[PDB]
C-alpha cells in the first residue's frame, strides 16, 4: 500500500525502499527476502551498497531467516540508508546494529553563534533543531529539539557566553540556557506576532532587544 | 459469393482478435492475483 520511491539492483538482488520505513530485498522473480523495517527511519533517499564484496563468515554469524521454503544463510554487502529528513545510518551487514552518523539540518538555514571563550558554535536550522559543536574537535556535540512547526531563524550569545538566545518567526522569543538550551523563562516570550529579523543583548547581561519584520 | 464470403470471413476474424486480446489480458490478472499470494506466503513463514 505504501508509497515506494528507490530502486537499485545487487549481485542479482532487487532492493526497494519506502516512504515510511520499510526496506525490502528481492530475487529476480520478485520473490520475497527478508527486509529491514519500523526502525526511527523513514522515507530513505539514499540507499547504496559497499565496495566490498562480502568475505563469507559461517561458523558464528547472526544472519537473518530468509524466507524461502527452506530460508536459507543470506550476507548482502554492507549497505547505507539514509531518509527524508537528513538522517544518515550505515548498517552492519550482519545487521547487528543500525549505527547512524552525523544527522543533520532537515531544510533551510539559517546563521551560527560563537560562544565568546569557548570553541564551541551553535547551529540552527529553520526547523525543530539548534545544535552546538566544538569546531576544533569537528564533534556533534549538545543540541536540542524544538516545538514543531516553529520556524527559527536568528540566534546570539550575550557577551559572557553564559546565555544563549534564540528568535522563531511565528511571534515567538526565547532565551535559552547555554549549557541545556532549557527554556529559562518558565515560557518563552510570545509578544510580537511575526517574524524576528534581529536579536541582541546589551553589555548588561540584564537586557535584550529584538527586531521583527513588520518593522516593530 | 465470393465477395461476401470474404467480408463476412475478415469481420468473423477481427472478434476472434477481440477473444484473443479478452482472453490475454485474464490471464495477466491471473498471474498478478497469484504473485500476490505469493508474496503473501513467504511473508507468513517469516514469524514461526
Amino acid at each position: 500500500k505504501e508509497a515506494i520511491t528507490v530502486l537499485m539492483t545487487i549481485d542479482s538482488y532487487i532492493v526497494t525502499g519506502d516512504i515510511k520505513g520499510n526496506i525490502k530485498f528481492y530475487d529476480h522473480t520478485l520473490s520475497v527476502v527478508n527486509w529491514y523495517s519500523n526502525f526511527k527511519l523513514g522515507a530513505i533517499r539514499t540507499l547504496s551498497f559497499s565496495k566490498t564484496i562480502p568475505s563469507l563468515p559461517t561458523e558464528k554469524s547472526n544472519l537473518p531467516t530468509d524466507c524461502t521454503l527452506r530460508g536459507d544463510l543470506f550476507v548482502v554487502r554492507n549497505f547505507i540508508i539514509g531518509t527524508f529528513d537528513a538522517t544518515v545510518y550505515h548498517m552492519t551487514v550482519d545487521g547487528t546494529k543500525l549505527e547512524k552518523l552525523f544527522v543533520e539540518p532537515r531544510d533551510a538555514v539559517y546563521a551560527v553563534s560563537c560562544h565568546p571563550y569557548q570553541p564551541l558554535i551553535a547551529v540552527g536550522s529553520v526547523c525543530g533543531m539548534i545544535k552546538v559543536w566544538d569546531f576544533e574537535k569537528k564533534v556533534y556535540l549538545f543540541s536540542r529539539t524544538f516545538e514543531k512547526g516553529l520556524g527559527v531563524q536568528c540566534l546570539t550569545y550575550n557577551p559572557e557566553g553564559a546565555l544563549l538566545g534564540a528568535g522563531f518567526t511565528e511571534g515567538t522569543v526565547y532565551i535559552l540556557d547555554a549549557m541545556s538550551l532549557e527554556n529559562e523563562s518558565p515560557e518563552p516570550f510570545k509578544y510580537s506576532k511575526s517574524s524576528v529579523s534581529h536579536c541582541c543583548f546589551s553589555h548588561d547581561s540584564n537586557y535584550m532587544a529584538t527586531a521583527d519584520v513588520n518593522f516593530t | 459469393h465470393l465477395e461476401r464470403n470474404l467480408a463476412t470471413l475478415k469481420k468473423k476474424v477481427i472478434k476472434e482478435g477481440e477473444l484473443h486480446r479478452t482472453d490475454y489480458v485474464r490471464i495477466m490478472q491471473e498471474n498478478v492475483s497469484l504473485i500476490k499470494e505469493i508474496n503473501e506466503l513467504r511473508r507468513e513463514l517469516k514469524l514461526t
